[PDB]
Order: C-alpha cells, then sequence, then structure tokens
C-alpha cells in the first residue's frame, strides 16, 4: 500500500494501513476487518459529518496518511 | 373600616398540557410532538403533543411500529406492560 | 400541593393496592398501581420496589394474567435475597401461574427451567409437574 | 456600462462597495448604538435599509451581484450585531411593538403602525433569532401576555403567517390558544357566576379567573415564581370550582399557582385612609406578610418566609416613598433592626393610586434569564455532534460510548455521568442509532 492512512474508531482508534491513492474503501474495509476483527459494516465510514461511501476510494475524499476512516464501529473486535 | 386589606377582585391561573406523562413515546425520540419515522409512515390522527399521548390500557403511548419496535426488543411488552399497539 | 418523595405516595399505592385486593376491587388498584408503576426508574429501594413488584404479580394472578406473574415470581424467587420461605412462596406462585398460564412454549421452556430447578425437589407437586416434563 | 460588457470592472466596484457597505456597517452599527434601543438598533440597521433601498433602487438599477452583496453583508451584520441575540432589533422590533403596540401609552393607527410593520417585514428576511426570539419573546409576552405590549394582535398574526412559513410554527398557535384562553377566562368567570354562584365569602370581586394558556412547556423558563401565600377561602373556591369546570374540560395541566398574576389588594379594609393602593404581585404577597402585626422584625417575617427577598425591598420602598409604611428599612426584606407598620400617608395623584410601582427591573434579572439560552444552544450543538459521532462509529456501547463521548469533548464542559443512558436514548428515538440485544450497554447503530 502506497497510501498509509488511518482508520479511526469512534473512541479514536486510528489504525495505520498501507493503501493506494485509488484504493477502494470497499477493500479498505476488508483491510480494517482482516486487521482488526471489528467488521466494517458497523465501521460506518463518515467524512466530516457525512458518510463516506463504502464503495469508494479513500483518496476520493482527499484521504491521506493522517486521514480518518470512521468506525461508527464496534467494540468486541479490539 | 379603613385598613385590614380585605378582599378585592382577583385573577387566576391555568394551563393547557395533559393528565398523562407522557414522555414523547420513549421508544425513540422522534417525539410525541413528532410524527416519528415509522409513524409518520403510519400516522393516525397524531399531533405535536399527542403523536400518541394518554394513560391508556397500555399507557405506554408508543408509536405504531415504534411501540412495535420496543415490543420487538421484548415481546413481553413491560413498557407500560401492554403489547405494542 | 404537598410533595412527597417516591416512597410515601408509593407506600399508599401499595397500601391501596393490597387492600382492594383483599377487598377484590382489582381495577381501582390497577388504576393506581399503574400510577406507581412508572416510578420504577427513580427509586432504588429494591425492598419496596419489589414489594410493589409482588403486589403487581398478585394482581396479574387476580387479573388472570398468569404467565406474566409466572415469569415474575419465577425469576424473582430464583434469587436468594428474599426470605427463602417467601422465596419458595413466590416459587409456588410462579409455578401456580405456570399451571394457571396457558399450555405454552414460553411455558415449555419455563417448565424446562423448572425441570432444571433443584429447589422444588423439596416440593410436593414438583413431583406432580415433573411427571409432565415430557407431556404427561 | 463598460465593465459590465468592461465586465469585470463592475465586480471590483461591487467589491469595495462591499467594503464600505460592510465596515460602514461595523462603525455605524457601532456608533449610535450605545443606548441599544429599537430606534437606533432597529432604525440604524433599518436606517441603512433606507440608505440602500434608496441607494440601490436608484442608479442603481441592476448588478444583481450588488443585490446579493448588500443582502450578503446586510445579512451578515444581521448576524453580526450587538448581541448574539441579534434579533435584539427583532426583539426591539417586538419591543417596538412592546413600546408601540399598546393602545394607550404609545398608541398609533394600524397602517400607521403597519407602515412601520411592513418595514419590519422588509427586515423579516433578516429577523434572525426566531427562537432566541421565542424564548426572549415569551419573556416579552411576560411583559405582553397580560400586559399589553402587543396591541395589533392580527398584525402579529400575519407576522405569524410569515414566520410559520419561514420561522417558528407553534409559538404562533401557542399565543392563539392563549388568546382564546383568556377569552375562556372571561367565559368561566361567567360560568362560575352561572354554576357555583359562589357566595363562598362575602367579598367575591375579582377572585380569579384570568387564564392565558401558553403551553406549560411553552414558557421561556420556569413559572413566574411562586411560593407560600395566604390564599383565603375564595381562592380555594376559585381553584377548585375552576377545576370542577376544567377537570370537566382538561386534566394534567390544571389550576396551578403563579404569583406574577398577583397584584395588591389593599383598599377600604378598615382604613382612616380612604385609599385603594394596589401593589404588584409580591408587593401583595409580602404586604400580606405584614397585615395585623403592627410591627414585624426581620425575624417575625423570617418565620414564614420560605421565599426570597426583593419582593419586600420593593415593598418597603414603595411603602415609604408613598409613605404607606411606617417601616424601619427599605432593605431586601428587612433589617432585624427594621420592621413594618401600615402608614396612612400617600404620595401620588388620587386616593392613594399610582403606588402600583414594581421597581420593573431585571440588570440582575437580565443575566438570570440569559442563563436559559446557554442550556438550549449547548443542547442543540450537542445533538448534532452526538448524531454525527453515532453515524460514524456505532458506540455502540452505552458506558464505553459515553466515556468516549466524554473524550471527544474534553474542552466543552462537565456532563452528567448518568443521563448517559438518556443520551443514547435520545439517539435511539430519531432512528439515529438503535438498541442492540447484547447489552443494556453495547447497542448498535441504525440508519
Ligand atoms: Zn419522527
Ligand atoms: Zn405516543
Ligand atoms: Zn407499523
Amino acid at each position: 500500500g502506497s497510501m498509509l492512512i488511518k482508520v479511526k474508531t469512534l473512541t479514536g482508534k486510528e489504525i495505520e494501513i498501507d493503501i493506494e491513492p485509488t484504493d477502494k474503501v470497499e477493500r479498505i474495509k476488508e483491510r480494517v476487518e482482516e486487521k482488526e476483527g471489528i467488521p466494517p459494516q458497523q465501521q460506518r465510514l463518515i467524512y466530516s459529518g457525512k458518510q463516506m461511501n463504502d464503495e469508494k476510494t479513500a483518496a476520493d475524499y482527499k484521504i491521506m496518511g493522517g486521514s480518518v476512516l470512521h468506525l461508527v464501529l464496534a467494540l468486541r473486535g479490539g | 373600616k379603613k385598613k385590614r386589606f380585605e378582599v378585592k377582585k382577583w385573577n387566576a391561573v391555568a394551563l393547557w398540557a395533559w393528565d398523562i406523562v407522557v414522555d414523547n413515546c420513549a421508544i425513540c425520540r422522534n417525539h410525541i410532538m413528532d410524527l416519528c419515522i415509522e409513524c409518520q409512515a403510519n400516522q393516525a390522527s397524531a399531533t405535536s403533543e399527542e403523536c400518541t399521548v394518554a394513560w391508556g390500557v397500555c399507557n405506554h403511548a408508543f408509536h405504531f411500529h415504534c411501540i412495535s419496535r420496543w415490543l420487538k426488543t421484548r415481546q413481553v411488552c413491560p413498557l407500560d406492560n401492554r403489547e405494542w399497539e | 400541593q404537598k410533595q412527597y418523595n417516591v416512597d410515601y405516595k408509593l407506600e399508599t399505592y401499595l397500601k391501596i393496592a393490597r387492600l382492594y385486593l383483599e377487598d377484590d376491587d382489582p381495577v381501582q388498584a390497577e388504576a393506581y398501581i399503574n400510577r406507581a408503576s412508572l416510578l420504577q426508574n427513580e427509586s432504588t429501594n429494591e425492598q419496596l420496589q419489589i414489594h410493589y413488584k409482588v403486589c403487581y404479580a398478585r394482581v396479574l394472578d387476580y387479573r388472570r394474567k398468569f404467565i406474566e406473574a409466572a415469569q415474575r415470581y419465577n425469576e424473582l424467587s430464583y434469587k436468594t435475597i428474599v426470605h427463602e420461605s417467601e422465596r419458595l412462596e413466590a416459587l409456588k406462585h410462579a409455578l401456580h401461574c405456570t399451571i394457571l398460564a396457558s399450555a405454552g412454549q414460553q411455558r415449555s421452556r419455563m417448565l424446562a427451567t423448572l425441570f432444571k430447578d433443584e429447589r422444588c425437589q423439596q416440593l410436593a407437586a414438583y413431583g406432580i409437574l415433573e411427571k409432565m416434563y415430557l407431556d404427561r | 456600462v463598460l465593465l459590465r460588457a468592461v465586465s469585470t470592472g463592475l465586480p471590483h466596484m461591487i467589491q469595495e462597495l462591499q467594503n464600505h457597505i460592510h465596515d460602514e456597517g461595523l462603525r455605524a452599527t457601532s456608533n449610535l448604538t450605545q443606548e441599544n434601543m429599537p430606534t437606533l438598533f432597529v432604525e440604524s440597521v433599518l436606517e441603512v435599509h433606507g440608505k440602500f433601498v434608496q441607494l440601490i433602487n436608484t442608479v442603481l438599477n441592476g448588478d444583481q451581484h450588488f443585490m446579493s452583496a448588500l443582502d450578503k453583508a446586510l445579512t451578515s451584520v444581521v448576524n453580526y450585531r450587538e448581541p448574539k441575540s441579534v434579533c435584539k432589533a427583532p426583539e426591539l422590533l417586538a419591543k417596538y411593538c412592546d413600546n408601540l403596540l399598546k393602545k394607550s401609552a404609545k398608541g398609533m393607527t394600524e397602517n400607521e403602525v403597519e407602515d412601520r410593520l411592513t418595514s419590519f417585514i422588509t427586515v423579516f428576511k433578516y429577523i434572525d433569532d426566531k427562537d432566541v426570539f421565542q424564548k426572549f419573546y415569551a419573556r416579552m409576552l411576560a411583559k405582553r401576555l397580560i400586559h399589553g405590549l402587543s396591541m395589533s394582535m392580527d398584525s402579529e398574526e400575519a407576522m405569524i403567517n410569515k414566520l410559520k412559513q419561514a420561522c417558528g410554527y407553534e409559538f404562533t398557535s401557542k399565543l392563539h390558544r392563549m388568546y382564546t384562553d383568556m377569552s375562556v377566562s372571561a367565559d368561566l368567570n361567567n360560568k362560575f357566576n352561572n354554576f357555583i354562584k359562589n357566595q363562598d365569602t362575602v367579598i367575591d370581586l375579582g377572585i380569579s379567573f384570568q387564564i392565558y394558556v401558553l403551553q406549560a412547556g411553552a414558557w421561556p423558563l420556569t413559572q413566574a415564581p411562586s411560593s407560600t401565600f395566604a390564599i383565603p377561602q375564595e381562592l380555594e373556591k376559585s381553584v377548585q370550582m375552576f377545576e370542577l369546570f376544567y377537570s370537566q374540560h382538561f386534566s394534567g395541566r390544571k389550576l396551578t399557582w403563579l404569583h406574577y398574576l398577583c397584584t395588591g389588594e389593599v383598599k377600604m379594609n378598615y382604613l382612616g385612609k380612604p385609599y385603594v393602593a394596589m401593589v404588584t404581585t409580591y408587593q401583595m404577597a409580602v404586604l400580606l406578610a405584614f397585615n395585623n402585626s403592627e410591627t414585624v422584625s426581620y425575624k417575625e417575617l423570617q418565620d414564614s418566609t420560605q421565599m426570597n427577598e426583593k419582593e419586600l425591598t420593593k415593598t418597603i420602598k414603595s411603602l415609604l416613598d408613598v409613605k404607606m409604611i411606617n417601616h424601619d428599612s427599605e432593605k431586601e426584606d428587612i433589617d432585624a433592626e427594621s420592621s413594618f407598620s401600615l402608614n396612612m400617608n400617600f404620595s401620588s395623584k388620587r386616593t392613594k393610586f399610582k403606588i402600583t410601582t414594581s421597581m420593573q427591573k431585571d440588570t440582575p434579572q437580565e443575566m438570570e434569564q440569559t442563563r436559559s439560552a446557554v442550556d438550549e444552544d449547548r443542547k442543540m450543538y450537542l445533538q448534532a455532534a452526538i448524531v454525527r459521532i453515532m453515524k460514524a462509529r456505532k458506540v455502540l456501547r452505552h458506558n464505553a460510548l459515553i466515556q468516549e463521548v466524554i473524550s471527544q469533548s474534553r474542552a466543552r464542559f462537565n456532563p452528567s455521568i448518568s443521563m448517559i443512558k438518556k443520551c443514547i436514548e435520545v439517539l435511539i428515538d430519531k432512528q439515529y442509532i438503535e438498541r442492540s440485544q447484547a447489552s443494556a450497554d453495547e447497542y448498535s447503530y441504525v440508519a
């Protein structure tokens, strides 16, 4: 992964991940769940008060290294 | 008789809320002020302070499948201990 | 005008309640217990809370609301906190409702718990009902 | 001509136009607005309303960018003025209503008033604290409801139409039901005379039924404050027979108690004074506190106080100035050094009339009422910050969730640990987040 972004839970769990500048957040979800057991469909990716489309690229929302991919996510995985 | 401050004519007090709790059909808070999501979808005659408000046989004046919803969370409906309606 | 806290009014509610039940005017007391019902979120006096719970379940019996008090007395007498005399008394009223409540699948699983119940291994109609763990 | 065709020439003109329009708004909004009154406030800003209806209807005749621009900075200082209840001009507007919508004191003609009113409507795009103004205007109503700072009810009703179009909706009908409710106040005075025919006590005059229903939740703060009081027997009969009629009518709100309807009843009681010197509400209540005991220390009143003080400072001050008290201090209630007699003297026009002078003061009150606004604006800010979190990550737990919520807004203020439950509850209702099966805590996100 060329793009090293952060997937962040509601409590602030920002996770460092290697993705690409066109890497689908559809598969970024796959990455977050294959890494943290917390599955992505309650890792609801919201961008600035408005949801991130589960079927998009991270860089679609100018997401970068310290960017945030919102979970709101679950607790049992973690 | 020149002072003991006896009774003049006087003016009084009132309201009108209701003789019920009712707490906005607690199962959500699309209020009882509000036609909630499910019961804006169902919407009997329901208004900005009784979308459903009464000391009913339930007395849990809970929106149609919002009352059904918190009966979903427990089919024994102890909400006010009547089955979702 | 006079404000009481939960417990004095509540005292009167349970008082009214058990009284009319001794008088058997159940629905007046039903009116007022449903007024004392809601307060359950506020007061912490688990003692008097559950005095009120139990007059409720008494009513449920009186109301022919059998399973409801059945579930109540069942899960309530399951706990050692109560006078174990009074526990087994609720254990009666639970099972007395099990039988007085309809032939049920809730009741089937009830009766299954009751089969897994060890307390009633003392009891007489334990044996009776235990005959019927498999549909006697 | 040239920079419309020179086309970008114009946009620079609209630029520095926006600069002198704007900062002219800053100063001129800042200069004659020292007294902070409807005239200046409302008429300095509506004064520029003149400056640019007359500026811009003229030569001026198009660059609609000028339109959206003058509307833009005009709207901006519409939210950039002396408050932050910058409907203070709207406040002042209705306060203007207050000082003008009054049939006696500052009386005009409708369409004499209503010229001013349609100019208010001109601003109506810009009246911009509508529910700030609902809180504040329920207070205004507390200066209006029984009081009369709104003469032209139906001008206010068309204003209501405007609003419930683009503004608050049921505040309108709340005042409607209030209106018809004092209509019913007269009506049940009538029926009370019909039904009870209540010769309960010999002195039945004016014993209550005035009622002005704004919803119990329709009030800006708690009641017009009330406490213990004599309440002679007819007042009993009033509350109770009204409740006869009214429990017949409605139940759940009923004949509650509310002092600020109270006024003075000190008349031909048995007085060498021929005098009827009515007083304000707690003027009445505290003079009630001092009737028979021909003198009373701070301690004698302090026996049955169970209330606050300023009632009685207004009491002794109005009683000494008129010289209706043989007092010892005009203090908040009284010195223990000080005490209370009913003096006979009077200082005003009539047979001891116009002593009815509640001081009618708030600076200390202004701040007290400003407190209510903090709670409602913080709650709204929080509802949005909360739903937005709740959509992002579903926590979602109860306990851990609330803790994390605490983590996100460390800076803001100290919340209630309990009500954590309610917090999720609030989001459960909106279809924002649901309750999972797994725990009392640890729910799930929905929608
Ligand atoms: Zn709704
Ligand atoms: Zn309801
Ligand atoms: Zn439904």
